[PDB]
């Protein structure tokens, strides 16, 4: 339902989907990075009356002529009300079809090894597994969890 | 190789980048002093000022020395001095690109969109290829959202810019993607909406393709814009044909339907049927769509919640016109069900069916209930036990059903008999949904806490609503027993947050927000939380890094979100950027920026003023004029969130409009008070070297406290998980707001005793004696209204007083306002004393009375000795024994720095004594 | 999910 574009002014209503032990909240620069460089990999989702469902940011960051223009998933969420929907197929699916339509070559991510339900998903959606990054997610005295890189090879082109 | 080795060295970290760089100034050109000064700007400004002020003069047009200045002004939060730079080495070369490109850089950083918009003409003529042009028109629309409601916003600015483009659209230098956007934006600015549709609808769009749905949801704004609703419905139409789940076109669909029967539409006779072709009229040709729309979902494997709501919104909207005439839509009665029976265990059923909730006939919400309960397969009752779920999918749709009892309103009819046996059912539901969900990953919701937080908005409401007390220290049991089960759910820490504040703890309210993770920007949505009760409730190290924390966003916001707008230039976003500046708007424009702002400088004050700072030296470095404010007032924004606490009551009593509104009131009104109060205090050192501006803010604060105390008589109710009534009510039932106001009518007495002097001022001598000896009779009944005891034991209850802690925060906060008044009285007539009779024998017997009442109240907060001495299923009976040891050592914590202020503020009253 | 920083 409504599957819209992050405006800004939803960072002050996403509070239902950034209280996730495993969902961060980035700053601020971060977030207008994202919505000024590459506004098309940042959907939102929204309930009938308001109730943010859950976001997808996103980038395409690489360098064609040496298959490697990739586009990123670098954040999604679904707040816990509202999970078991279908809505996190959903916004991977409409990413992989932004990020096919603008060239391709592969979808990466990265996904901490403490959650086997987001690594269950992203197996069972197509993602296969490249290298694991060492203490890569840091901290916020808490242990650094490694990551799965993990990549979908999506229909090959410059 | 002097420019790669001597500086590579000089970024190393903090100091051998700045040891190897102070070394660098005696071994060898322009910018030698500037890259050793740098890293000294930790602490001390003007040993850096004194040769960044001496390097920003030599005429650098260095990229190292201005690309290291461009960062030592910004962080500094000065830019005006950035844009000295570049056209200082503009009027000495004429550079191509790159000092023109950093001048309109530095302009569109310090924020002037006038002159921006002469750097960005003259950079294109100088090397045109094609984005200069374009930021100077971007400019040309940045300085017209700041000066609006004008003919001179749409008459000399818009139409400019619009003239600028379509010098460029006749020729072909167009071709790119952010263009179309700028063009459409003036073209709708301008209200032209008729010429900004065909912009899109013709050649120029199709380059539009960059987004999902870039053209057709522009393209809707326009045919709403312009009245034309067939080309709107055919357009929703044909794009729910595609998802059939979209909310936001079921939305514009209905409302462009029921506008056709309104404006009695008929088709042409040629054409398609508008310019998208199949446009729908009303009812049968709406009735249709929608069931075709249930029939095509009915045969696929994902289970669409669209169509299902879209009956129900279907079946409001034709009520809401004629609703003697029905098709085949049927009862809503019978539709919630069927969307119940299909939609039921999935944690969104009640989030989907609140909203259409109005659309039962208000009498049968306890035949819906009992019809809803028939279907949940739950087991058999009468085994000398409740009737339990055998599942998950069979105990999230009986907590669904618990969850829409509670909305219909049936859990408010009760009468605290039946409310205290539904908690006893809502916890017996709770213990056995942790058999299923027992290997969950810790990061996970247990599958049945929200039975514990139904259990725990039906205890809050019967405290609320008898004022028991021996129900708060249960919901306190639950809530800690759902926390040691689940240990992230943040409903639970948003209510323990919440549940210890009202009850006067608040140690554990600081370590359970730092659990949920609050980062950048949840400190200005859920951070209220901590600034209302931190130094409330005499906590002042958590008060003051609470308000460090939020300071320190809200700080970097600035300084960040300008470098944001300076970077959609160049990536060209030209359609984000009166968004960006909307956004810095609602956030420097923020409430909870200035609470924490001006609560951070009023704890500075009476934690660093006449202790261990000269309330004179404790001013200047915080610069605090009295006749200024950097308090918007007028654009406060209130941008709290209030609705992050999950609340299934009956939509008639939660958080309406009209409580955030009052609340935002309240809030502006205890604001006006605390700022006029520290304005007031920070005129006392520059009155001892005008009374006319003191003088005038007391007129106001006269006037915000009768415009509180007539607030506080309008007596406003509001929820439990509303927006939290303010200290304001606080402040006047303990006497303070009189016993501030008694003494800064005392130091415009005794300024106009220096002025006119102690020679023949025998009317104002005895109005300052009788101003002292009234002045200490209030600070004696503000104690006796203080005087009591935080924790009892009465009839084996606890029964804290949380009010005796705040009339004990709100004394603090007045003797220090009164010695810091006394000791501007010291400054005036020890000099006087010194040069040589009735009126200081009796500040000196103020003087030895004010002491006399420190010295009792730094006693009765020798509570700790009243406090140390209480010694106070079998699980739910071990969790209240760390429930009550948390609020008594809370209590005592905050006692503990309340004497310690107490017993380093009565040291003060031995430089007062004259 | 990406670092913070
Ligand atoms: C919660 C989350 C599962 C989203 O749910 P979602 O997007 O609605 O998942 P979907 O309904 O679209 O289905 C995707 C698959 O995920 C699997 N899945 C989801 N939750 C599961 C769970 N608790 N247990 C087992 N599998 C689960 C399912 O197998 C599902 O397949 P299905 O359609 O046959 O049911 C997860 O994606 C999430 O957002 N977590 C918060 C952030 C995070 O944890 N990781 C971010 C990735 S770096």
């Amino acid at each position: 339902t409504t599957l819209r574009a992050f405006t800004c002014d939803d960072l002050f209503r996403f509070n239902n989907i950034n209280l996730d032990p495993l969902t961060e909240t980035y700053g601020i620069p971060f977030y207008l990075q994202y919505l000024a460089h590459w506004p098309e990999y940042f959907i939102v989702a929204e309930a009938p009356g308001g109730e943010l469902m859950g976001y997808i940011m996103g980038k395409a960051e690489g360098s064609v002529a040496r298959e490697e223009w990739h586009g990123h998933v670098t954040a999604l969420s679904v707040a816990p009300e509202f999970r078991r929907l279908g809505l996190a197929a959903k916004l991977m699916e409409l990413l992989e079809e932004i990020s096919e339509r603008k060239g391709g070559f592969f979808v990466d991510l990265f996904v901490r090894v403490s959650n086997q339900v987001a690594v269950n998903m992203y197996k069972q959606l197509g993602y296969s597994v490249y290298r694991t990054v060492i203490e890569y997610y840091s901290a916020s005295g808490e242990p650094d969890e490694d990551a799965y890189d993990m990549r979908k090879a999506l229909s090959r082109d410059t | 190789x002097x420019x790669x080795x001597x500086x590579x060295x000089x970024x190393x970290x903090x100091x051998x980048x700045x040891x190897x760089x102070x070394x660098x100034x005696x071994x060898x050109h322009c910018a030698k002093v500037l890259k050793a000064i740098g890293l000294q700007r930790t602490g001390k400004q003007e040993e850096a000022f004194t040769l960044a002020q001496e390097v920003a003069a030599l005429e650098p047009t260095d990229d190292n020395s201005l690309q290291a200045l461009t960062i030592l002004y910004r962080e500094m939060h000065r830019p005006e001095l950035v844009t000295k730079l570049y056209e200082a080495a503009v009027k000495k070369v004429p550079n191509s690109e790159e000092y023109h490109s950093h001048l309109f850089m530095a302009y569109a950083r310090v924020g002037e969109y006038k002159k921006m918009q002469q750097a960005g003409m003259a950079l294109y003529k100088i090397v045109p290829k094609n984005p200069y042009y374009f930021w100077s028109v971007m400019s040309l629309i940045m300085q017209s959202i700041s000066a609006q409601d004008e003919n001179l916003s749409k008459t000399m600015f818009l139409p400019l810019a619009e003239r600028m483009v379509e010098k460029m659209v006749k020729e072909d230098k167009i071709e790119a993607e952010a263009e179309v956007e700028l063009y459409y934006m003036i073209l709708e600015r301008l209200g032209k909406y008729q010429e900004a549709l065909d912009v899109i609808r013709g050649k120029l769009g199709e380059k539009l393709t960059s987004e999902i749905q870039s053209r057709e949801n522009k393209c809707m704004a326009m045919y709403k814009k312009l009245s034309r609703w067939p080309e709107c419905n055919a357009l929703s139409r044909r794009l729910l044909l595609k998802n059939s789940d979209d909310w936001q076109f079921y939305l514009t669909y209905f409302d462009s339907v029921f506008r056709l029967i309104e404006e009695a539409w008929s088709p042409p006779a040629e054409g398609e049927h508008s310019l998208e072709g199949e446009v729908h009229y009303s009812a049968e040709k709406a009735v249709k769509f929608i069931e075709d729309r249930i029939t095509e979902e009915s045969k696929s494997s994902r289970h669409l919640r669209g169509p299902h709501l879209a009956k129900l919104e279907l079946i409001r909207r034709l009520r809401s016109q004629g609703c003697n005439d029905e098709y085949k839509l049927g009862d809503p009665e019978e539709l919630m069900f069927q969307y119940f029976k299909k939609f039921g265990d999935k944690p969104c059923c009640f989030t989907d069916l609140k909203v259409f909730v109005d659309l039962l006939p208000a009498t049968q919400c306890t035949k819906f209930i009992n019809q809803l309960l028939g279907v949940v397969p739950l087991s058999t009752p009468t085994e000398d036990k409740l009737a339990l779920p055998a599942d998950i999918r069979a105990l999230q749709q009986h907590l669904c059903v618990v969850q829409l009892t509670r909305l219909l309103g049936l859990y408010h009819t009760m009468d605290k008999n039946q409310k205290l046996s539904v908690v006893r059912e809502l916890m017996l539901r709770y213990q056995h949904g942790l058999e299923f969900g027992k290997t969950c990953l810790k990061t996970e919701l247990q599958f049945s806490d929200y039975y514990c937080l139904l259990a725990v908005h039906a205890l809050i409401d019967v405290w609320r609503e008898t004022g028991d007390e021996t129900t708060v220290w249960q919901a306190l049991t639950l809530l800690e027993e759902g926390l040691t089960h689940s240990p992230s759910n943040a409903q639970f820490k948003l209510l323990l947050v919440r549940i210890y504040c009202m009850l006067g703890a608040f140690e554990p309210v600081v370590d359970l927000y730092s659990s949920l993770d609050a980062k950048h920007i949840q400190h200005d949505t859920i951070g209220y939380l901590l600034t209302r009760y931190a130094e409330s409730l005499g906590q002042y190290a958590a008060a003051s890094q609470s308000c460090n924390f939020a300071l320190r966003f809200f700080h970097s916001n600035q300084k960040d979100t300008s470098e944001y707008i300076i970077q959609a230039y160049k990536y060209g976003a030209f359609e984000k950027i009166p968004e960006f500046i909307a956004f810095r708007n609602r956030l420097n424009n923020s409430l909870h920026f200035a609470q924490v702002r001006t609560e951070r400088m009023l704890l500075d004050l009476l934690l660093e003023a006449n202790i261990s700072t000269s309330l004179a030296e404790s001013i200047k470095s915080m610069n605090l004029r009295p006749e200024e404010d950097d308090i918007p007032w007028e654009d406060l924004r209130d941008n709290r969130d209030l609705n992050v606490f999950f609340s299934w009551d009956p939509k008639d009593r939660d958080v309406s409009e009209e409580h955030k509104k009052l609340s935002l009131e309240e809030e502006t009104l205890w604001l006006r008070i605390r700022s006029l109060t520290l304005r007031l205090i920070s005129g006392l050192p520059s009155l001892n070297h005008r009374i006319d501006i003191l003088r005038l803010l007391l007129q106001q604060l006269e006037a915000t406290l009768e415009t509180g105390k007539r607030f506080i008589e309008k007596d406003i109710q509001y929820p439990f998980l509303g927006p939290v009534p303010t200290r304001m009510g606080g402040f006047f039932n303990s006497g303070c707001s009189q016993c501030q106001i008694s003494s800064f009518y005392l130091v415009n007495d005794i300024y106009e005793l220096d002025t006119s002097g102690l020679e023949d001022t025998m009317e104002i001598q005895e109005r300052i004696e009788n101003s002292f000896k009234s002045l200490l009779d209030q600070l004696k009944d503000v104690f006796s209204k203080c005087k009591g005891d935080l924790l009892e034991v009465k009839d084996g209850n606890l029964k804290t007083h949380p009010t005796l802690l705040e009339n004990l925060v709100f004394f603090v906060e007045t003797i220090s306002v009164i010695l810091w008044v006394s000791s501007y009285c010291e400054s005036v007539l020890r000099p006087y004393k010194l040069n040589l009779i009735i009126m200081p024998p009796v500040f000196t017997s103020f003087q030895d009375y004010v002491t006399g009442l420190q010295t009792l109240i730094s006693n009765v907060v020798d509570h700790i000795k009243g406090l140390e001495t209480h010694l106070i299923s079998p699980e739910e009976r071990k969790f209240s024994k760390t429930v009550q040891g948390k609020v008594q050592s809370s209590y005592l914590h905050s006692l503990l720095e309340m004497g310690e202020l107490l017993k380093k503020r009565l040291e003060t009253t031995k430089k007062l004594k004259i | 999910m990406d670092v913070f920083m």
